[PDB]
């Protein structure tokens, strides 16, 4: 993914 | 040309006058386009908020039930709880994340925090009016079950029906919290993104609030992931440093000044800086906090803030890697340095 | 200072004059150190190569039943397979990965490959010393089962008891391959490193070996890993861009001319620059690749080629996020302009 | 991991 936020 | 900025201030109902006037607001070296104002049943506002764009609801009703709030009333029912409040010898609050201060011993924070109750808070405030001083105050406080009846029976009123049905159809995540704030006029919150999206609801005084989409990441330069920081943009708004910065003589802002009954959709990942006007008085606000909707099963081109999303973890994957934060700098330079630059 | 370089020619036995001299190496503009030159049974040397430092080992015999090859007897022996066979109008030899010249489409190759039968090569060889062109060939095929069996028995003579228990106490993978490299005098091989571990055994000829350690990835400027010449030097040896290169300008290398029956270690990650002398006659080679060992359970402070590893990951996953690797140098400067840099 | 090769 990588494409992710938190 | 198209930057008309705020536009011409609103005149209150009753031939009242002008709720505020320009110099009210700060002067900055960039134009801005202004954010629209429009109708909850319009539309455009539902466009909007699903292409992910900033707008002003003007009539949501959804925390109407606290146009009334002032300092007394919440000195008053608030209740015995504990408020985060922030100190300043200046006009600007820079936000620190204390879990984050340990990576950086070379810090010198300018905002301290100090835990209170409402009416020390009140207190020192009318002190700090008293002596005519220089300290500036801002109370931000999440709502949490300790609150007075009444300021509960007031958190039901809000219009849960609208917000709870726009998270619904825009298919985001839980509201994590509702953050009270109060401050002091004049007052400033730099320039900054988050990763949740903002419902943004103005109850007592004017706050100018100035945006910047995601794609202006390069014109904002955002201090490191693994900084204190972190999320806030380095440029000094007021005296940009154009040499490290040389992009922020690109920026281009979108703002709009919001009263007594407005809500400002900041969408998720769009910059904001907000500034409470000078000699408005001190300001209210309650936002209200949502976590994005979940990611696609990619498509391209890639959005903005997907490429955002894509550095910030990086930086973090590359922190835990080397063990040491400090090290990331370093390493991107030698990646870099005469390669791909 | 202790910048002694190859050290003094060898005296071949019989009193046969030196094996080479000065002359036949070429001029570079940094400083070098000599690569220790022992006997397989000398302790220091297995220190060395379990340290992952380079050393010449040369008493092996690890390809003893090569040192009769030459042109004829292969011509006679190695088959009718086929063998890339690289040329130049220069003496250097810039590898490209095909598979990756479609990332980038403004790449002009300047070293074609081209399959023949050995007895083709030998005569376009002979054909180019013919008319005393200017041409340079540079024959570089894995040994497969299609090879002669004289060349077969040869090749079971190899000292396999030596490399397999090298293999052993190294925890090394297995052997991938064997290239057999058949170069004309004077050919250059530019500076690149391999990720996986080499055992470089000379068998005729002699060939100058120039190594830098992992350490010096920031003075070497390796292509970008999506890039054809992933894993080269983009910095010319003969004339260096010290503008585009500054930290060449610090560059310490290892070296050691290699002739029949010595053996070089190369370890992964260890850049090499390899040429073969000028006016020295054709050289023939034949190489031992081995996959590392694991991956450790990891300990800091981190080692120089692990950062390598980091920084290949972090370009080739940027490429994949990204959708197109064009797009992972603006991606990497976004990053680093005024934040990291 | 991320330190691994290939
Ligand atoms: O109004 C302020 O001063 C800060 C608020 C803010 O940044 C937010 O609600 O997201
Ligand atoms: O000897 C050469 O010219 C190239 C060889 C090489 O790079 C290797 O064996 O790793
Ligand atoms: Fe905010
Ligand atoms: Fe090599």
């Amino acid at each position: 993914q990588l494409t992710s936020y938190d | 040309a198209v930057a008309s900025g705020s536009g011409e201030p609103r005149e209150e109902a009753g031939a009242l006058g002008p709720a505020w006037d320009e110099s009210q607001l700060r002067s900055y070296s960039f134009p801005t386009r202004p954010i629209p104002r429009l109708s909850q049943s319009d539309p455009r506002a539902e466009e909007l908020i699903e292409n992910e764009e900033p707008v002003v609801l003007t009539d949501t009703n959804l925390v109407y039930p606290a146009l009334k709030w002032d300092l007394e009333y919440l000195q008053e029912n608030i209740g015995n709880g504990d408020f985060s409040v922030y100190s300043a010898s200046t006009h600007k609050f820079l936000y620190y994340d204390e879990k984050k201060m340990a990576n950086f011993q070379n810090f010198k924070p300018r905002s301290n925090r100090e835990e209170m109750k409402f009416h020390e808070f009140v207190e020192k405030l009318q002190d700090i009016q008293q002596r005519g001083g220089e300290e500036r105050l801002y109370l931000q406080q999440t709502l949490n079950d300790t609150v007075g009846r009444k300021i509960v029976m007031d958190f039901l009123g809000f219009n849960w029906n609208w917000i709870n049905k726009q998270q619904g159809k825009r298919g985001w995540g839980q509201l994590t919290s509702n953050l009270l704030l109060i401050g002091m006029e004049g007052n400033v919150t730099p320039a900054h993104y988050a990763e949740q999206q903002n419902f943004f609801a103005q109850i007592k005084g004017y706050k100018r609030c100035i945006l910047f989409p995601p794609d202006q990441f390069e014109c904002l330069y955002p201090y490191p992931v693994h900084h204190p920081c972190d999320r806030q943009s380095q440029v000094d708004f007021d005296n940009p440093d154009y040499e490290r910065f040389p992009n922020f003589q690109n920026v281009v802002g979108y703002e709009t000044v919001v009263g007594p009954g407005d809500v400002l959709y900041i969408p998720m990942y769009w910059w904001h800086h907000i500034e409470s006007l000078l000699n408005g008085g001190i300001t209210i606000t309650v936002n209200f906090w949502y976590k994005g909707a979940p990611t696609p099963k990619i498509e391209y081109p890639l959005k903005a803030h997907q490429k955002v999303a894509i550095m910030r973890n990086i930086e973090k994957m590359l922190g835990e890697a080397l063990g040491n934060p400090q090290e990331v700098g370093p390493l991107l330079n030698t990646m870099i340095k005469g390669r791909y630059n």
